[PDB]
RNA sequence: AAGCAGAACUGGCGAUGCGGGAUGAACCGAACGUAGAGUUAAGGUGCCGGAAUACACGCUCAUCAGACACCACAAAAGGUGU
RNA sequence: UAGCCCUGAAAAUGGAUGGCGCUCAAGCGUGUUACCUAUACUCUACCGUCAGGGUUGAUAUGAUGCCCUGACGAGUAGGCAGGCGUGGAGGUCAGUGACGAAGCCUAGACCGUAAGGUCGGGUCGAACGGCCUCUAGUGCAGAUCUUGGUGGUAGUAGCAAAUA
RNA sequence: CACUUGGCGGAAAGGCCUUGGGUGCUUGCUGGCGAAUUGCAAUGUCAUUUUGCGUGGGGAUAAAUCAUUUGUAUACGACUUA
């Protein structure tokens, strides 16, 4: 018995991974997935979270 | 195809085991079971016989030798768990046990070798078992256990 | 003999019986959980059937598993016996249902001269 | 240790004795209880003559023989004593139950074995004294048992043919124990005696 | 002589159990003469023997026996507990086992 | 063709049928349990005397609220009686039975009873009526009836090292 | 006055099994994947029933004793009972 | 003055410290230990979930993969996710099949926590599956549900007005 | 251990105590010979119920029910009669 502070299996929140199913976005993210992971670049994390984002998420510039 | 397929196949390359820490150490006995000490066999079809404790083997056994002219139990080995030490003793130090070891007893009528092999042990075995008195008709007898016996409160 | 496994172990191997299918023969013995407000199965009272739930669920080393220790693959032909090749050690061929005898004749001799092991040898044997 | 035990049911407490033979027969023990007319209850007579006529009065309304069962035997008392104390209403209950034999005197073969006594039941042992006490012989013919005049006689047979069997056991007793006199102080009972024996 | 026994002679009592609920996994040996838990020490740990006949012959005998050994005492008054490779039956309690002396210290 | 589940050997066997009798199922499964497994002429006489009220036929399962009678002692029952139409048609399908053995040359001293069974016909619908315009059924329960007669006619032990050591030295103790 | 009607704070039941209170929605303990081992909680250890007919100081004898947390009842007034 | 006990103390089927019973208690007040056992606590294993991470110049080709670490797991109404099954449709397996498809029966076997899947035997006689997708008149124990069939009641109540 | 002498035992006696001879055994004491290989443990099988079948030795040579019949009985069974 554990009183929680907080939900248990609570999920982050967060995007992991585009929802479409476009091959050529799922393998520029794949290329930036290991570009934030072998790299200390701050861009190259955002630029991976923006990937994943829904259409009204990312605005035209 | 009845059943498709598995998208891919597990390796049947198999793994080597990892590297083993434990050493074989010598196996610490009782305090009650040195050489000379009679036994008593727990188990086996010597059940209850009374037998000379000769030698400890290698194989974590101990070689006994119950005299074969007394009641009738060779040289053999037996488990150091099945048997109770009493504190009769008898001397040692005129048999030769070295001869026996953990390959005389392999297995692949009576062997030739092992009828004067156990003649030549119990001789002395007999030869000292004769001084004090009643341990020959002690070890004839076979041990078991009476109403009004507790083996908590009885000492051997 | 397959690959070295683990000793299999299953947690349940009790049949999941759905509530009251042995006392109305309208009820069919597939699981289905208990829905009602009342149900002492659905509230788990102690001396009722238990429920299916993932802490049952079997170890990933050995899932799927045989007691032979192989996986079953089911082949209808040559062909499909011929993908467990490579894979003896891991997979069992068995032979569908619907194989006609002189069809499954073939598919043991092939099987015995892969190495396949094949787990209804005896289905639609003349003897 | 024994195949059966005989208990001598003389001085015993009711309740005491039926909680260690019940104990017994659950433990797969053979018991016979004998002399049950000589059980002991706590309390004064009148109390638990009272407490039976209770007991008495419980009886199913529409049909009184297939009420409670009111049993004016002595052996019967007890057996109801046990009963309860006995998860009769099972086959492990009822297995145990057959272990037991509950008798009003020492009838046969139980007059030529030796009986024994529960001293965390004997009414000595345990009640203060002082304090009152009924026999169970007494209350089971104050509410209906026709067997204590041959009871009491039979056991009059049995204690004298059992007294006259003692004086000839007493006898062989005074000359096996001259015998080991005789023999006593000899070598053999020197080495006896610093043998512990 | 006239006995060739080599065990103690005990009692399957019954389960392990609360009030209500019992465990068929652990059961109650009363070994005769045994009193205390400080008695019950010395079979800890000994092999069990539960010895039943049959009449039917399986392997050149009609006689079965059921092994188990000591794993704890129980209680004030010399019960031990007993885990053995099959449950006893249930049926025993109040049956005679056998407490072999093995495997020894003393 | 096609009996219920027997046990002879069909050569020594014969067989009779009736099927969509119009006789009670319910008296004609007793009469037929009556006289399971009696020798054929044995049968045949008590069936005379349940028609002429020596005996009876005693009902052991459809026989709820049937009267009792002295000549179900016999058969260890308080409840039998007298089905005179399912013990003609029994001893109809018995000489039927007995004339085929006669035909296959069976021998008719050694003929017993081997098989019979009484099964539950379609039923026959008519109509009641009863109070309050209302309208129940009335129904007949058929029988089909089968019976067969038949001439009445007339390891490897596995020891361990233990017990083969133990066999030899108790031959060798032993003389 | 009520197992009555109506509020405040909190904790519960509803929605929840489990151990204990014989029995019980709410009380006590503790909240729950499948198992093994150990230790406990509340409650208990004459027998039913697993566990001391344990140890120690006293009190009580009831010809309606008493062994009731919730809870399944008892009062004023009295007694050279002790 | 206050402890136990007693009087005060009367309800209806027979009955309830749970029962038996219990009297230097197995009652009451108190104290000290030992012992028993919950799905609770500690340790371990397995399942799942969540979280944080490792992993490409052969990651010894599967990156929704493999692996490491930690924590967690009650649940009606309800929400969401991942899957099982059925009728039909596009594709593929140059799939199965009169040397026996489908169906049905089978206290015979295997796999999955499960929905379910697979096999053996019997019966049978003409069509039917796996996988990737599409589609829905797609899953029943209830609705005094609908239609058909069948029971217990039960060989039972009854087949007795109108002279035979 | 069978055989035998006599007595006592009716609570459920079915047992207890006796007389005599035979036939063994005797660890009360001293000797000689044998055991092994069940292989380091596996209850390692030795008890007592019940029922068959077979063999060879004594012993005995009926009833009940249905059916018929009575009415001291009776819804039917049952009962009481012959
Ligand atoms: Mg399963
Ligand atoms: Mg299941
Ligand atoms: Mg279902
Ligand atoms: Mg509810
Ligand atoms: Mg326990
Ligand atoms: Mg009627
Ligand atoms: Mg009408
Ligand atoms: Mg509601
Ligand atoms: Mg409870
Ligand atoms: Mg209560
Ligand atoms: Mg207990
Ligand atoms: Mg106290
Ligand atoms: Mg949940
Ligand atoms: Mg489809
Ligand atoms: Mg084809
Ligand atoms: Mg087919
Ligand atoms: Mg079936
Ligand atoms: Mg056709
Ligand atoms: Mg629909
Ligand atoms: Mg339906
Ligand atoms: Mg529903
Ligand atoms: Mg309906
Ligand atoms: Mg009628
Ligand atoms: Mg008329």
């Amino acid at each position: 018995g554990i009183d929680h502070t907080s939900k248990q299996h609570k999920r982050s929140g967060h995007r992991t991974a585009p929802k479409s199913d476009n091959v050529y976005l799922k393998l520029l993210v794949k290329l930036y997935t290991f570009l934030a992971r072998r790299t200390d670049a701050p861009f190259n994390k955002v630029v991976l979270k923006a990937l994943f984002l829904s259409k009204i998420n990312r605005p035209p510039v | 195809s009845a059943q498709k397929a598995p998208k891919w196949y597990p390796s049947e390359d198999v793994a080597a085991l990892k590297k083993t820490r434990k050493a074989a150490r010598p196996q610490k006995l009782r305090a009650s079971l040195v050489p000379g000490t009679v036994l008593i066999l727990l188990a086996g079809r010597f059940r209850g016989k009374r037998v000379v404790y000769l030698k400890h083997l290698e194989d974590n056994t101990l070689l006994i030798s119950g005299p074969f002219k007394v009641n009738g139990v060779p040289l053999r080995r037996v488990n150091a768990r099945y048997v109770i030490a009493t504190s009769t003793k008898v001397s040692v130090e005129g048999v030769n046990v070295e001869k026996f070891n953990v390959e005389y007893f392999a297995k692949e009528e009576i062997k030739a070798e092992r009828v004067e092999d156990q003649k030549v042990v119990d001789k002395a075995l007999i030869a000292e078992i004769k001084k004090t008195p009643l341990l020959k008709q002690y070890l004839s007898a076979s041990f078991s256990l009476k109403n009004g016996d507790k083996p908590h409160m009885l000492k051997f | 003999a397959s690959l070295p496994h683990p000793k299999i172990v299953k947690k349940h191997t009790k049949k999941f019986k759905r509530h009251h299918s042995d006392r109305y023969h309208r009820v069919a013995e597939n699981w289905r959980k208990q829905k009602g407000i009342d149900s002492v199965v659905r509230r788990r009272f102690r001396g009722n059937i238990s429920q299916p739930k993932i802490g049952y669920g079997s170890n990933k080393k050995t899932k799927f598993l045989s007691p032979s220790g192989h996986k079953t693959f089911l082949v209808a032909n040559v062909k499909d016996l011929e993908t467990l090749t490579m894979h003896t050690k891991t997979y069992a061929a068995e032979i569908a249902h619907n194989i006609s005898a002189k069809n499954r004749v073939v598919i043991l001799a092939r099987a015995k001269a892969l190495g396949i092991k094949v787990t209804n040898p005896k289905g639609r044997l003349a003897l | 240790v024994e195949p059966v035990v005989v208990i001598d049911g003389k001085g015993h407490l009711v309740g005491r004795l039926a909680s260690v033979v019940a104990k017994q027969l659950l433990n797969g023990q053979k018991i016979v209880v004998v002399r049950a007319e000589e059980l002991n209850i706590s309390g004064e007579f009148f109390r638990n003559k009272l407490k039976y006529h209770d007991f008495l009065r419980k009886a199913t309304a529409f049909n009184k023989t297939r009420g409670p069962f009111h049993f004016r035997a002595p052996s019967r008392i007890f057996y109801k004593a046990l009963r309860g104390m006995v998860s009769h209403k099972t086959a492990r209950g009822k297995a145990a139950l057959e272990r037991l034999k509950v008798f009003e005197g020492i009838p046969p073969p139980y007059d030529k074995k030796k009986r024994v006594v529960v001293p965390q039941a004997l009414r000595v042992l345990r009640l203060k004294p002082g304090r009152k006490y009924t026999t169970l012989g007494k209350l089971s013919t104050s509410v209906g048992w026709k067997y204590e005049d041959v009871v009491a006689k039979l056991e009059a047979k049995r204690k004298v043919s059992s007294a006259e069997y003692y004086a000839k056991k007493r006898a062989f007793t005074k000359k096996v124990a001259s015998a080991n006199a005789t023999a006593a102080e000899s070598d053999v009972a020197k080495q006896l005696a610093a043998l512990g024996y | 002589a006239e006995s060739h026994r080599l065990y103690v002679k005990g009692k399957h009592l019954s389960y392990q159990r609360s009030k209500r609920v019992n465990n068929p996994n652990v059961s109650l040996i009363k070994i005769e003469g045994v009193a205390t838990p400080q008695d019950a020490q010395f079979y800890l740990g000994k092999r069990i023997a539960y010895v039943y006949r049959a009449s039917k012959e399986v392997r050149g005998s009609k006689i079965r026996v059921m092994w188990g050994k000591v794993t704890r005492t129980h209680g004030n008054s010399g019960v031990v507990r007993a885990t053995f490779r099959n449950n006893l039956p249930a049926k025993t309690f109040g049956a005679s086992v056998r407490i072999f002396l093995y495997p020894s210290n003393i | 063709a096609r009996y219920g589940a027997t046990s002879t050997n069909p050569a020594k066997s014969a067989s009779a049928r009736g099927s969509y009798l119009r006789v009670s199922f319910k008296n004609t499964r007793e009469t037929a349990q009556a006289i399971n497994g009696w020798e054929l002429t044995k049968a045949q006489k008590y069936l005379e005397q349940v028609l002429d009220h020596q005996r009876a036929i005693p009902f052991r399962r459809f026989n709820s609220s049937i009267g009792r009678t002295a000549q179900g002692k016999e058969f260890g029952v308080t409840k039998a009686r007298w089905p005179a139409k399912s013990v003609k048609f029994v001893q109809g399908l018995l000489q039927n039975a007995a004339a085929n053995a006669e035909a296959k040359g069976l021998d008719a001293t050694k003929l017993y009873v081997s098989h019979i069974q009484v099964n539950q016909a379609p039923k026959q619908r008519r109509r009641t009526y009863r109070a309050h315009g209302r309208i129940n059924k009335y129904e007949s329960s058929p029988s089909h009836i089968e019976l067969v007669v038949t001439e009445k006619e007339e390891k490897v032990v596995r020891l361990t090292s233990r017990q083969r050591g133990r066999i030899a030295a108790q031959k060798r103790i032993a003389a």
